[PDB]
């Protein structure tokens, strides 16, 4: 993998823990540049605890990179996406995956 | 891109993407929740929400993303919830106590005039609450593989907001339809209200709506006769034959609500009442005890009430409808008069005691019905059928109530997490109904099965399992499934011996529930055609089941299915099993392992609690040898060489590979045809013995005992039992320092098949002579006890065949020894 | 031991308690409750409204709701498919029909003759509006399996009918005629043909059964919960059969000789021929049954029972061949000469006398002896 | 060329119908009297009653059907009391035999035999047959009277139809054959000449004859002309002239366009190929269209039909035909896998935006309401996440 590219600076101080409750708004959209997943879509931001393996790789090691507020692009290879399997349906196999992430609060 | 817009005009464009909504909707149909998430990624919340309020969409659009929706998000919960709304598990709680038939009010003393709005107020049936997930798709994949996952759950939507929403939408079209414009949204009246009363109806039926909104929504179908204490509502505005389709659906709706309160409170009725009655024989049986011996005879002529099962003491203290005396029906004025006015209120509610406005839901279905069947010659059939059920129900109130009550149940407050677990797991057997077996449907099928059982609900409760119908459910699957694929092997084996295990121990649950499976003999017997390939429970097992150890139901057994058995098994002794065949194993003629189950079946429906059936004996006996070739080949009339000649045969090719098997293993080589044909015989001549008629009937000299008989005696000589009973087993033998060398019980000869013979010879022919007791002593008897004894040591004393002996003497040997 | 054992109710719980009260309640009070809606919904279904307001110059006036019920029950009838679906709806409406159709001191000529327009003027409301049409294709679309969609049509055919309609007889008869279909006939052939008789196998299978006596709780078990096995379709073989009288009833030369031979139709069957079959094998029963009762001294209850059943069902019999003939056909008075009739009536004969012989001898069966 | 006595569905069926010849031209059509020699032509396969001295009772070809051979008489009873003769009548004669009514006795006129049923053989019993071969004998048995029953018009035209379809595509069939694999060069076809002409008006007849009721006709009409339309396709089914149709769809589909078929027919006979292909899938759906057991004769050979959905000669007639059978028939929607998904999707990808190629989709996914979940799983991976 994941590569973070900020778009929008955070604090810059306060970044996720592990065990913390992050909730986000993203943005999903395959390599190609089609969009298939958003929270914002939704009108619910995503709430995911570090740790626990909710979320893929990508988000694990990402988001983690991220202070409070900042809004940023994760660039996340298959591998550490869904990777060969493919969410079926909805991500096809060995796809690369580019998020515009923006971390509202932690909790 | 464009304009989605722009498909008012780009007519290729409109109709393939109308399709594609069509398709989407289609590959989510019928509760494919996994699919259904899929969706969520190419239509999402947004573009749906947005679309429901576009007013410029093309109609066929905006129908298709009304429908996609509905398809995504609402149409499994709907329908589950529907399956459940037909029954009524009314838990008893305070709540359910303060149910009332009429609103507490004053408008009439008796029966106030005035009905509740319907749907609105309290109902403390049970039904399952509805479960959703979010759509997400970042989420970390589940590692369990296919076929282990929990099943997905329909993407969740904000429901108060669609809510809301949905009733916005009715409002606006309400008005619309009034104002008459020429631009109708989505281009026509049908376009515009078809969809958002499509919604308003899922939702209703998924009971989502509040109590406020029902009122409103009641007030939109009707201003005037459903006010509370535009002035055009839907049901007079002149619409298409569709939207009085939806409209008949709303309609619909709400009368089941009022057969709903109907029944909820007949049974808070129920409850008190039944509690003063019993508190009144209470009471009266402590005076009764008290009386001292007023009048012995008096004491005896109130005393049989009590002696009497609770049913009938319910029904005689109920029986004075039509008036009774003290001594008719002992229950008092007060109870009495109790139980008279809620009658007469209950048929008020109905209707049945006996204006231009409406002013009741009743009147009001019933003049729109009539009202619309005069004004025009509807050309929609399903709008005739809607339009001429709601019209029956309406008139015809009390009818519905009686054919409802069946279906009611009322259970005490700590049952209710565990009926409910229960109603969750058959709601989830009840979807399997529409969708074809696979492999994760199966696991599904098999789990809800497992939490069934476990429950405890499914054991105190019986009658309200009939009542839920779940045996019907269960044997549909098994039959769907069965049906499937039938000429070639049976997929899902697992899931079929799950339907024994299920049905096949439902029937020992209760006598009644064995009636109720019983009644379905014919189609058990027709479904069992091909099976064996299970090597767990069938439809036979089901059948045998359904019959075992009820001489009521043994009498009401039919011949003709007695006639389809005898046929399957000819059927089985005339050819080989394809399965067999196809696994490899040498063609010998005929199915012994078939056979074996028929003649398994046949026993249990001639035997019954230890004593023959004649009636049946007679007719199975007649039909065995109006078919020679059941008998098997040994038995048969030219060629047959003798049951011996055949045990010994059988015992030849059990010890001679390459003619017992394949000779190329979930039971270690499944099946050995020499234990398959010393099984077939046994059985074969266990049924034979058990159609013997009675001892008692020898006695008295009938005909028809000594006739049979005089048969069964011709087709067993008594030189072959002796000689299969003297046949020697093989005992288990210490060698090679500690190799304990034991036969094979599944592949060899066991005590099992000598049991049958020495029931045949016991009923049949009998021990009478002292010469022939001291013979069959001498070569067969004496030496299996000697076996068994000597088999008594530490090393084989808990060997299988060990056992087996102990078994066969001490159920088949010893007590003939002892009777003679 | 039960008869020292206690059940009191009071020691029952509340839910089990309220579902017995629940089961009795229904069958006590509200399936006793007797309300009659059928004659105020035809009624009102067969008034129409504002016809003269919309002022319609179309001389083919719109159907009125219950024409238009009767259309769409001979809609879904013609519906071609495998077979007929068991419908509630369709057997609640042909139940409400046919009741309304009543037919209801020594009361007067002109109430008799007032009653017989009013039964005319209902059996009109009715068949001016198709449903005799509807009965036989309902009958032609049951295809010759027994059940309740076929039962409702006889009984609403039979309610429509009484009487002798000469009316209905001929709409029926000029369907018939005009459809030229061999449905029907094949239909009530094999109708016929699984009408059941007197079984001494399934009397004894149930003698048995009764003398079983469940030991637990009677009330709480099943308490043998066993239907009558013995001529359980009595009731509708005597449908079928008073609705084949009916249709001949009044001398009806034209139906005598229909259900004989269909001329227009590709193949015919002999209805007369299929009623004297099935009166043979009712005679054969019977005279089983007696043999059957021939050394007992007296006849028991259920053997009576099944006695009048099985007397009630020839007697109707007896009454349609007597219909069929009279007038007279002589073509049916030919096929009757022709054909095993005489066997029966042999058997008849001697079942007739011999149960006079033995039922004179005792008291306890007059009726049983006044019916013979 | 062997006669049973059959008592399946076959009394339904179109093999079972025989045509009364009387042995005269004139007044052939008069009332049939007893001992009245004549001939029983069997009407689907054109082949009459006969008795061969070498193999017994069996049906010969009209061109060995003598009147030696194939003459039979109706009798009342087996006495022999045929020594009176009997005279023409130049009229339709006094009416003697009954349809349903008379018991009439079969005897062969030159030899005197009876028309008769063969002693059941063992192991016939054991498989199960219900069929008696029938033979010719001296004594016969008792119950050998037969019951004349008359079939409909609608029988009698579609066995008839069957008899000359079957004839025609035969020859069809066989002239492809004869130069199935013999280029012509540039010169002779090669071969039989091609029935093309009788081909295509067969074939638009057909399509006509099986054409479906209109939707704007009253109910009951509506019903009557479906269930005739239903019996007709069964008729033919059970003829097999599907089968017959399906044999020259593939004889035709070894060539791959009109130029190819040209270079083993030459032009004047490749100039209908195209359109003798179209009206060949036409009458394949027309056969098939509602009729569920016709669909689910697809069962056993769906790949068939799969394979050549791609062919552009015939695109939207294969595109109908599997329309038909997946709404009609749920065994093959039992039956679909991943290759017959990807083959419906290409035809989306390759042939551009069809709603037909769509409905198919649909109708792969439910059948009957029942839902297919492996069907929508595959449409739902295979075709939406590309985008």
């Amino acid at each position: 993998g994941v590569q973070v590219e900020t778009i929008s600076p955070g604090d810059g101080r306060t970044f996720p823990k592990r065990g913390q409750t992050c909730v986000v708004h993203y943005t999903g959209m395959l390599e190609d540049g089609k969009k298939f997943d958003s929270s914002r879509d939704r009108n619910k931001p995503f709430k995911f605890t570090l740790g626990k393996q909710e979320v893929i790789r990508g988000w694990e090691e990402g988001v983690a990179q991220m202070s409070v507020g900042q809004r940023a692009k994760l660039i996340i290879s298959s591998d550490y996406a869904y990777g060969a399997t493919g969410h079926p349906g909805i991500i096809p196999p060995h796809a690369t995956l580019v998020f515009d992430v923006e971390l509202l609060k932690l909790e | 891109c464009m304009d989605i817009l722009e498909l008012s005009e780009r007519l290729d464009l409109q109709r393939f993407h109308s399709h594609t909504l069509s398709l989407y909707r289609s590959v989510c149909a019928l509760g494919n929740n996994r699919v259904a998430h899929a969706l969520c990624s190419h239509v999402d919340q947004a573009q749906l929400l947005h679309a429901l309020e576009d007013a410029r969409l093309p109609g066929p659009l905006r129908a298709g993303y009304y429908d996609l929706l509905i398809s995504i998000h609402l149409e499994s919960a709907c329908r589950s919830r529907r399956s459940m709304l037909s029954e009524y598990i009314v838990p008893l709680t305070p709540e359910t106590r303060a149910i009332t038939l009429f609103p507490p009010g004053r408008s009439a003393e008796d029966g106030p005039r005035r009905h509740g709005l319907p749907g609105v107020g309290v109902t403390t049936s049970l039904r399952p609450p509805h479960h959703f997930s979010p759509p997400c798709f970042v989420v970390a994949l589940p590692a369990a593989g296919a076929t282990e996952a929990p099943a997905r759950l329909s993407p969740a939507i904000p429901l108060e907001a669609l809510r809301d929403k949905a009733l916005r939408m009715l409002g606006e079209a309400v008005r619309d339809g009034g104002q008459h414009a020429r631009d109708p949204v989505g281009g026509s009246v049908e376009f515009q209200f078809v969809p958002v009363l499509k919604l308003v109806s899922t939702l209703l039926v998924m009971g989502v709506f509040s109590d406020e909104d029902v009122k409103q929504i009641l007030k939109m179908i009707e201003p005037e006769v459903f006010r509370e204490e535009l002035e055009e509502g839907l049901l007079q505005m002149k619409l298409p034959e569709s939207v009085k389709l939806q409209m008949c659906h709303l309609l619909e709706y709400f009368c089941d609500q009022e057969l709903q309160h109907r029944v909820e409170s007949l049974a808070a009725f129920a409850e008190c009442y039944v509690d003063k009655m019993q508190g009144n024989q209470r009471g009266r049986y402590g005076l009764l005890m008290k009386a001292f011996t007023m009048s012995a005879a008096e004491t005896a002529r109130r005393t049989r009430e009590f002696r009497s099962p609770p049913q009938e003491q319910i029904n005689m203290l109920l029986h004075f409808k039509n008036g009774a005396d003290e001594e008719e029906c002992p229950l008092p004025e007060e109870i009495r008069q109790e139980l008279v006015n809620f009658h007469q209120d209950l048929l008020a509610h109905c209707g049945i005691q006996l204006e231009h406005k409406p002013q009741s839901l009743q009147e009001l279905v019933s003049h729109t019905v009539v009202r619309w069947a005069q004004e025009d010659f509807v050309q929609s059939p399903e709008l005739v059928r809607a339009m001429f059920s709601l019209l029956h129900r309406q008139y015809d109130g009390l009818g519905e109530l009686l054919r409802a009550l069946p279906r009611a149940y009322t259970i005490s407050v700590s049952s209710v997490e565990d009926t409910m677990s229960l109603l969750e797991c058959l709601g989830q057997i009840r979807s399997l109904l529409i969708v074809q077996m696979g492999p994760q449907e199966e696991n599904l099928m098999i789990q809800s099965i497992g939490n069934i059982m476990n429950n405890k609900v499914f054991y105190q409760h019986p009658n309200l399992m009939r009542a839920l119908g779940m045996h019907e459910t269960v044997m549909e699957v098994m039959v769907n499934v069965l049906g499937g694929g039938e000429s070639k092997e049976i997929r899902f084996p697992k899931m079929v011996t799950s339907c024994c295990r299920f049905l096949c121990y439902f029937c020992r649950i209760s006598r009644q529930n064995q009636r109720s499976m019983f009644d379905h003999l014919s189609y058990l017997l027709e479904n069992s055609g091909i099976g064996l390939g299970m090597q767990g429970s069938t439809p036979l097992d089901v059948a045998a089941a359904s019959v075992i150890d009820n001489n009521e139901l043994a009498l009401a057994l039919q011949e003709q299915d007695l006639e389809k058995v005898v046929s399957y098994l000819a059927g089985c002794g005339l050819q080989s099993c394809p399965m067999l065949l196809a696994k490899g194993y040498p063609d010998i003629g005929w199915n012994p392992c078939g056979g074996e189950r028929y003649l398994d079946f046949l026993r249990f429906a001639v035997f019954v609690n230890g004593e023959s059936v004649e009636e049946n004996a007679n007719v199975v006996v007649r039909l065995l040898i109006r078919k020679p070739e059941c008998f098997g080949p040994a038995l048969r009339g030219e060629g047959g060489s003798g049951l011996l000649a055949a045990i010994e045969e059988a015992i030849r090719i059990s010890e001679d590979p390459a003619r017992d098997g394949p000779g190329v293993p979930p039971e270690e080589n499944r099946v050995h045809l020499g234990h398959a044909i010393m099984s077939f015989y046994a059985a074969l001549i266990d049924l034979l013995g058990r159609c013997a008629p009675e001892t008692h009937l020898i006695q008295a000299g009938k005909g028809e005992a000594l006739r049979i008989r005089a048969i069964l005696r011709s087709l067993v000589p008594l030189d072959d039992l002796v000689g299969i009973i003297s046949l020697p087993l093989q005992i288990p033998t210490l060698g090679k320092d500690g190799a304990l060398v034991q036969p094979k019980m599944s592949a060899s000869f066991v005590p099992d098949h000598k049991a049958s013979m020495v029931l045949f010879l016991d009923r049949v022919y009998g021990i009478e002579n002292q010469d022939f007791l001291l013979h069959v002593l001498d070569v067969g008897f004496l030496p299996d006890m000697r076996a068994a004894a000597s088999l008594d040591t530490a090393t084989f004393s808990t060997t299988e065949m060990a056992l087996a002996l102990n078994r066969y003497l001490c159920l088949a040997v010893l007590p003939l020894i002892t009777k003679c | 031991v039960a008869c020292f054992r206690m059940t009191p109710l009071y020691n029952l719980p509340t839910h089990r308690a309220c579902n017995m009260f629940l089961e009795s309640y229904k069958a006590s009070w509200i399936l006793t409750e007797d309300h009659s809606f059928e004659d105020r919904m035809i009624d009102d279904l067969s008034k129409a409204g504002e016809q003269e307001e919309e002022e319609e110059e179309v001389e083919e006036k719109k159907p009125d709701p219950l024409h238009q019920l009767v259309l769409h029950f001979s809609r879904t009838a013609l519906t071609e498919k495998s077979k007929l679906d068991e419908d509630y709806l369709y057997m609640a409406y042909a139940d409400i029909m046919a009741k309304s159709c009543h037919l209801e001191v020594e009361v007067s000529f002109e109430e008799k003759e007032m009653e017989k327009q009013r039964l005319l003027y209902q059996q009109s409301r009715l068949h001016n509006r198709g449903a005799a049409e509807m009965v036989l294709q309902m009958i032609s679309a049951c295809k010759g399996e027994t059940g309740a969609m076929v039962s409702s049509t006889l009984k609403l055919g039979i309610s429509i009918l009484n009487g002798g309609n000469a009316e209905v007889q001929q709409k029926m008869l000029d369907y018939l005629k005009d459809k030229k279909e061999v449905g029907f006939f094949q239909s009530i052939q094999a109708l016929m043909q699984t009408c059941s008789v007197l079984d001494l196998n399934a009397f004894e299978r149930q003698n048995k059964a009764e003398g079983l006596g469940m030991v637990n709780e009677d009330g709480t078990v099943i308490n043998r919960q066993n239907g009558e096995k013995v001529m359980a379709d009595d009731e509708f073989t005597q449908d079928l059969f008073r609705f084949l009288q009916l249709l001949c009833e009044g001398h009806n030369n034209d139906f005598q000789n229909y259900l004989r031979t269909q001329t227009g139709n590709t193949t015919t069957i002999n209805i007369i021929i299929c009623t004297v079959d099935y009166l043979l094998r009712l005679q054969e029963s019977i005279s089983d049954f007696y043999w059957y009762y021939s050394g007992k001294d007296v006849i028991e209850e259920q053997g009576k029972r099944n006695f009048s059943k099985a007397m009630s069902v020839a007697k109707q019999v007896f009454n349609s061949l007597t219909e069929y003939i009279q007038g007279p056909c002589t073509g049916n008075q030919q096929s009757l000469a022709h054909s095993r009739l005489w066997d029966a009536v042999v058997g008849f004969l001697h079942v007739f006398a011999h149960m006079m012989m033995k039922l004179a001898q005792d008291s306890s069966q007059i009726e049983l002896l006044k019916e013979l | 060329r062997l006669v049973y006595y059959e008592g399946g569905p076959v009394c339904t069926h179109a093999r079972s119908l025989w045509r009364l010849e009387p042995l005269r031209i004139s007044w052939s059509g008069s009332h049939l009297r007893w001992g009245q020699p004549l001939r029983i032509r069997h009407v689907t396969t054109g082949r009459y009653l006969g008795l061969t001295e070498d193999q017994g009772l069996v049906v010969v070809d009209a061109s060995k059907a003598h009147t030696k051979a194939t003459s039979f008489c109706f009798r009342i009873s087996k006495e022999k009391l045929d020594v009176a003769p009997k005279r023409d009548v130049e009229g339709m004669g006094p009416p003697e035999i009954k349809y349903g009514e008379s018991l009439c006795f079969v005897q062969h006129v030159a030899s005197g035999l009876w028309l008769t049923y063969a002693a059941p053989d063992p192991k016939a019993l054991r498989l199960g047959v219900l069929k008696k071969k029938a033979m010719l004998h001296q004594e016969g048995h008792m119950d050998d009277a037969l019951s004349l029953t008359r079939c409909q018009q609608e029988e009698s035209q579609a066995a008839r139809m069957i008899y000359s379809t079957a004839g025609l595509y035969n020859q069809f069939i066989k002239g492809l054959d004869s130069f199935s694999g013999k280029p012509r060069g540039s010169g002779p076809p090669a071969g039989s000449a091609l029935p093309i002409e009788g081909v295509i008006l067969s074939l638009q007849d057909l399509i006509g004859y099986f054409e479906p009721p209109s939707e704007e006709l009253q109910h009951e009409e509506k019903q009557t002309k479906l269930r005739s339309l239903r019996n007709r396709q069964s008729l033919f089914q059970e003829e097999g002239m599907l089968s017959l149709v399906l044999n020259c769809i593939d004889r035709l589909n070894v060539y791959t366009t009109a130029a190819h078929f040209a270079e083993f027919a030459g032009e004047e006979a490749a100039e209908s190929w195209k359109e003798i292909v179209n009206l060949l899938y036409e009458l394949l759906a027309s056969l098939i269209r509602g009729n569920r057991t016709n669909c689910a004769l697809f069962s056993t050979n769906l790949d068939w039909l799969v394979s050549k959905l791609d062919r552009l000669e015939a695109s939207s007639g294969i595109l109908e035909v599997l329309y038909c059978v997946l709404i009609e028939s749920p065994e093959v929607l039992n039956i679909i896998q991943e290759n017959h998904i990807k083959s419906i999707i290409s035809l989306l990808d390759k042939h551009g935006r069809n709603h037909k190629v769509l409905d198919v989709l649909c109708s792969l996914c439910v059948c009957n309401g029942v839902a297919v979940r492996s069907n929508q799983d595959l449409i739902t991976e295979n075709l939406l996440p590309g985008r």
